[PDB]
RNA sequence: UCUGGUGACUAUAGCAAGGAGGUCACACCUGUUCCCAUGCCGAACACAGAAGUUAAGGUCUUUAGCGACGAUGGUAGCCAACUUACGUUCCGCUAGAGUAGAACGUUGCCAGGC
RNA sequence: GCGGUCGCCUCCUAAAAGGUAACGGAGGCGCUCAAAGGUUCCCUCAGAAUGGUUGGAAAUCAUUCAUAGAGUGUAAAGGC
């Protein structure tokens, strides 16, 4: 649950959604980045359930670092009521992504861990993602 | 040691300051004055298009002398380039220019006035 | 069904109409309005003046100027031609 | 006496203590800002009054803490008088030798600034001590910082003659 | 590293994403005696860049005429296809 | 603040009106204003 | 034609280092005896005088490292248009920002001792 | 139905002229001031640390880094 603390306001406009990506597109600290291939917002919930979920496969073994923070919060509704009467509490936190974005890495650990831990990793995101491999 | 400030600089900056409703249209050209550092000056301007319509100078040496507040404060404050020029705007950046320059606003009143 | 928990919101103010009221290089008359705005976004020029803080208003007949000052600030200006 | 005791010794030195182009990139001595405080926001503020009197020349002016954190702020109490060296009295109760009257802590340092604003506190009741503890011996803060001719210690440091700390 | 370009043609229609799956690149020099006199490249010459320059040093133009040292410098990778658009070199002096 | 009324004794006529605190300054204030039938700045009485 | 003075240009005009000269002319330089005057100290604000000097400023000449102007080749976006169901794709026009290679240590206006 | 709102001012939505809706998202006003008004002078912002009874990291005047990131009687934008 990656969220922030200070924020001027609480309630705001749905991210667009449309178009390529902008910054984040390559990888840093670590040899292996995950990219992305299609559009979704991505809900904080999904990143410590599909962190906690990694590094019970990597046993606590080497080191992540996360490309992807959610900021815009995303509000919503509880029990269904009538239609309009003033805008519901703030209930999650959304990150908007695109095609073309690294959004994890890693370092030290052999490529066989690699695959076979963003492949466990993506089983929980809703978008489409695929290796990279620093391909300079 | 420490910045010690030029003074030209704030000179020419009120100069600015002040040049923004006075502006010798040589229908009333003002005369404006680069006091120095043991000297005075003048010279008559129009502002149409930055050309030097009228001169006289302190320095010009009909007479040298000292006494920056002298009778030759005061010739250069009576010289002219006789014209149609009438009451002229009396342009100061110098404090109490109604008496501090008044060495030149003084001769003038009466003839270039 | 059930009595909402209402709207703390719901006020406005009219809107003022504000902006260039004539275009660059038409004819005027003495005394006519070229821009009305809060502050002064373009400063008066030649031969034109400012009101009570805004209104920049002509001052003699001719045709209007749109201009810049200095280097990121503009003016507007008329000229008496016929 | 001292306005030329600020030449006595030092228009040979100052012309000489550096070697630089002209007379006048060589310095003299960078003014002061004469300034005395209070640990108190109403009557120690209020009735410190005239130690200026006895050693500025300012009568007195009222600012205030301008930083001002949780609990420094107040509002125009004559703790801090702007009694500044600007050349009349730019001779001011600073170069008085009288930091002698207590004998305790003259050389208190190694150095004296890494920013060229020196402070030199008569911290306790060092200074203007010529005049008997009548109302003087209560409450009563200094702030004497000025900054000097000379860019760090180095310079600044082997011929401070004056002031000899 | 001996890799030949050419001037390629300019009032280009965006016509050419569909002559682009048969392999190309533009290229542009930049540097004096001559201008952005574009020249145009391929990609399955450039799948042995491997051994080539590196990515720091020469590269032989042929350009017709002056065929000197030029320098690749930028960088116009693309997303999603493993594809490359505007690589593009410099003269030397 | 609390409304005034200025007056010229010559002309006898209240046309002028400005408004006063009554805490900074109760005491009855006079300025000179330009009353009508007159063609001068004469005294007027703020009853 | 050098400097001093007025009036145009988008810091191309700069802050960051220095280099070197003179007082014809800007400067550092003497105090309150006077004009004015710091609720505060004649440093800013004034005066008569200048025996003493060129550091600095001032001017040119150097650093493209310090920042704006940033010509092309692309590309995002977009106005029509034919398709399909668009987070698109093709076809025609206008094509950016940012990134380079660059220009880059101002063009002059009109006067005074020459 | 219950509840809450009903006039005037500022911004976003509003799609680079103006105008533009919803029980859409945020704040305010029902004044105050003889001076905080007119005129002539004169001056200059923050976030920065110095080591100065005392220190409340912050009670002070300096000094320099200070580019409007300050201050405007009152909310907000446009301005200086």
């Amino acid at each position: 649950m990656l969220l922030p603390k200070r924020v001027k306001y609480r309630r705001q406009h749905r991210p667009k959604t449309t178009g390529r990506s902008k910054g984040g597109n390559y990888v840093t600290f670590g040899e292996f980045g995950l990219q992305a291939t299609t559009t979704s917002w991505i809900t904080s919930r999904q990143i410590e359930s599909a962190r906690i979920a990694m590094t019970r496969y990597m046993k606590r073994g080497g080191k992540v670092w996360i490309k992807i923070f959610p900021h815009t919060p995303y509000t919503k509704k509880p029990l269904e009521v009538r239609m309009g009467a003033g805008k519901g509490a703030v209930e999650g936190w959304i990150a908007v992504v695109k095609p073309g974005r690294i959004l994890f890495e890693v370092a030290g650990v052999s490529e066989e861990v690699a695959r076979e831990a963003l492949r466990l990793a993506s089983h929980k995101l809703p978008v489409k993602t695929k290796f990279v491999k620093r391909e300079e | 040691m420490i910045s010690k400030i030029d003074k030209n600089k704030v000179r020419l900056k009120r100069h600015a300051r002040v040049r923004t409703n006075l502006s010798g249209t040589a229908e009333k050209p003002r005369l404006n004055v680069y006091r120095s550092n043991k000297h005075i000056y003048a010279q008559i301007i129009d502002d149409n298009k930055g050309v030097t319509l009228a001169q006289a100078s302190s320095k010009d040496s009909d007479i040298a002398t000292t006494a920056t507040k002298v009778e030759l404060a005061t010739k250069v404050g009576e010289a002219i380039a006789k014209k149609a020029a009438d009451k002229g705007i009396k342009e100061i950046v110098f404090d109490r220019g109604g008496y501090l320059y008044h060495g030149r606003v003084k001769a003038l009143a009466e003839a270039a006035r | 069904k059930k009595g909402v928990s209402s709207t703390k919101n719901g006020r406005d103010s009219e809107s003022k109409r504000l902006g260039a009221k004539r275009a660059d290089g038409q004819f005027v008359t003495g005394g006519s309005i070229l821009y009305r705005q809060r502050g002064t976004k373009i400063y008066p020029g030649e031969n034109v003046g400012r009101g009570g803080d805004d209104t920049l208003f002509a001052k003699i007949d001719g045709v209007v100027k749109f201009e810049r000052k200095g280097r990121d600030k503009k003016q507007v200006s008329v000229y008496a031609v016929a | 006496r001292l306005k030329e005791k600020f030449n006595t010794e030092v228009t040979e030195n100052l012309m000489k203590k550096f070697n630089y182009s002209s007379v006048m990139e060589v310095p003299k001595i960078d003014k002061i800002v004469v300034n005395m405080g209070v640990g108190d926001a109403v009557q120690n503020s209020k009735v410190l009054d005239n130690a200026v009197e006895e050693l500025e020349l300012i009568t007195g002016q009222k600012p205030l803490v301008t930083k001002a954190k949780k609990s420094i702020a107040t509002f125009r109490l004559r703790e801090g008088m702007p009694i500044g060296a600007k050349v009349t009295l730019r001779g001011e109760r600073m170069y008085e030798f009288l930091d002698k009257l207590i004998s305790v802590s003259l050389p208190r340092v190694r150095d004296f600034q890494g920013v060229s604003k020196k402070a030199f506190d008569g911290r306790g009741n060092y200074t203007l001590g010529v005049k008997e503890q009548l109302i003087f011996p209560e409450i009563d803060y200094d702030k004497v910082s000025k900054v000097r001719g000379m860019d760090i210690v180095i310079v600044t440091t082997a011929n401070t003659d004056e002031e000899a700390r | 590293s001996l890799k030949s370009i050419i001037r390629q043609g300019k009032q280009t229609r965006s016509d050419l994403k569909q002559l682009r799956k048969s392999g190309k690149v533009p290229a542009v020099v930049y540097g004096y005696g001559t201008k952005n006199v574009s020249v145009k490249v391929d990609e399955v010459e450039f799948i042995k860049v491997i051994r080539e320059v590196g990515r720091n040093g020469v590269i032989e133009l042929g350009v017709g005429s002056k065929t000197i040292k030029v320098m690749v410098a930028d960088y116009q990778f693309d997303p999603l296809k493993n594809q490359i658009t505007h690589i593009d070199f410099l003269a030397i002096n | 603040r609390v409304n005034v009324t200025l007056a010229c004794t010559e002309c006898g006529d209240r046309n002028y009106i400005t408004t006063k605190n009554k805490r900074n300054n109760p005491e009855r204030i006079e300025m000179k204003k330009y009353c009508p039938r007159l063609n001068k700045y004469t005294l007027h009485r703020e009853t």
